[PDB]
């Protein structure tokens, strides 16, 4: 009845002997918090243990760390700066010796390991870290636990710490980072921490998209990666291209053309309700960092000089093969759920609502052919795609070249408000609401 | 260490 027992107790089902092992947890945190956290990372530590005890102690090392809540955070960061060194020292030492020892998933010591390098790195206070962190992907021997918990380590410190904190370790860890993501890594799962990990390492390596001896070898890895068997590492692939469109635009021009037009339409067309929602997104990412461009291009206008960087009109080169998808995509209508969720659908619809602001008016004729063929369709489904669409279309063309459009769709888009369907009156209302209010 |  020591401390393995009381952690198992954080998870019995017995809500007494719950609340039990919660007070006594907390008041060690209180009452005793420098030994409790070198207890705790001893328990992590030792392969010996239950998974359900080391996650456990994991979790109360991690609780002891951070928050979401950046005040309690601070809080905390301070807290554990404030605690003695040498017990700092061993709490370091066994939250580090635990990385490759777990055979649970995920790693339940580089949630810890992110949490003290938080408070820690921005003060020199574990200069070695890194270096060590780096040595365990890249030594040749490493297993293969090593690697992938050691990823997810770096992965988490490089999400959560200000990336304005890691500019100058840049070139380690990324070398970390693509070092197991290469095609040639046997394990998909240390290929699956290395992508989440380039994910938040991005903000940084601005320095290395620049050099294009790098910037097409970091693409080539992702692209490899988009095509994965294992779908949790091409999604991961997958929301890479869409961050490193999103901070590299300028330097597209190479892949562009020859390979994310094919894997992002592809993606967009997926069964996975994830990798559509991926490839969607990128679309929307472009037509996004396109806007402001217009803008920051009209604003060089004015000062009679050359804009700083140039769109490429990607988006409104691609308005031929997008809006089919897009509005095939709403034709995956939520039957039953909630209008708050995160579906291709709801996606395809916001993209498209900026294809429109975006190819201004080149979205009509390519829209209506849809809109005709289905507003009046036996499927609710395809009958409220339609109206769908055409409500997506309202703001993008000009107010003046949209109004005869409204004029023929007028009717339609009145029966429609007493259509059976719930869902296509309610778009129906949608839709007619902005005609009304946009184009008086 | 933690202790001594």
């Amino acid at each position: 009845m020591e401390l393995i027992t009381i952690l198992e107790k954080t998870v019995s089902p017995d809500r007494l002997e719950l609340e039990a092992a919660q007070k006594f947890l907390e008041r060690a945190a209180v009452e005793n918090l420098p030994t409790f956290l070198v207890e705790l990372s001893r328990v992590l530590a030792n392969p010996g243990n239950s998974q359900v005890a080391r996650v456990a102690a994991g979790l109360q090392i991690k609780n002891s760390l951070t928050s979401k809540d950046p005040d309690i955070k601070a809080q905390y960061q301070q807290r554990w700066l404030a605690i003695d060194a040498n017990a700092r020292r061993e709490v370091k030492n066994y939250v580090l010796h635990t990385l490759g020892t777990e055979t649970y998933r995920p790693s339940s010591a580089s949630q810890c390991v992110a949490g003290i390098a938080c408070a820690e790195i921005p003060v020199n206070q574990w200069p070695e870290l890194i270096p060590q962190l780096v040595a365990n992907v890249t030594n040749p021997n490493s297993t293969e636990h090593m690697k992938e918990s050691t990823l997810e380590a770096i992965g988490y410190i490089c999400q959560d710490i200000d990336p304005e904190q890691l500019q100058d370790k840049s070139n380690e860890i990324l070398t970390a980072i693509i070092q197991g993501m290469r095609k040639e890594e046997p394990s998909n799962n240390v290929k699956l921490a290395a992508t989440n990990a380039l994910l938040n390492s991005l903000e940084f390596t601005k320095a290395n998209f620049d050099k294009e001896s790098e910037r097409h070898f970091i693409m080539q890895v992702v692209c490899e990666a988009t095509q994965c068997p294992d779908t949790r590492v091409r999604v991961a692939a997958l929301q890479n291209l869409v961050k490193i469109m999103s901070l590299y635009y300028q330097y597209m021009e190479t892949y562009m053309g020859p390979a994310l037009f094919a894997i992002t339409i592809e993606a967009m067309k997926s069964d996975i309700d994830e990798v559509a929602l991926q490839g969607i997104e990128f679309w929307s990412n472009v037509c996004d960092e396109e806007m402001d461009l217009a803008i920051e291009a009209s604003e060089a206008a004015e000062q009679g000089r050359p804009p700083e960087h140039t769109s490429k009109f990607y988006a409104k080169g691609a308005l031929q093969y997008l809006v089919p998808i897009l509005t095939q995509t709403l034709t995956k209508q939520d039957e039953n759920d909630d209008d708050d969720d995160w579906n291709p659908c709801k996606a395809a619809g916001v993209c498209l609502m900026l294809l429109a602001t975006c190819c201004e008016d080149d979205i009509v004729p390519h829209v209506l052919p849809f809109i005709k063929e289905h507003i009046k369709n036996p499927d609710w489904r395809y009958r409220d795609a339609a109206v769908m669409a055409f409500g997506c279309i309202l703001e993008g063309p000009e107010p003046s070249q949209l109004k005869p459009l409204v004029i023929q769709a007028m009717p339609t888009l009145i029966e429609l408000m007493k259509d059976p369907s719930v869902v296509v009156r309610d778009t129906a209302a949608w839709t007619v609401g902005r005609i009304c209010e946009l184009l008086p | 260490g933690l202790f001594g």
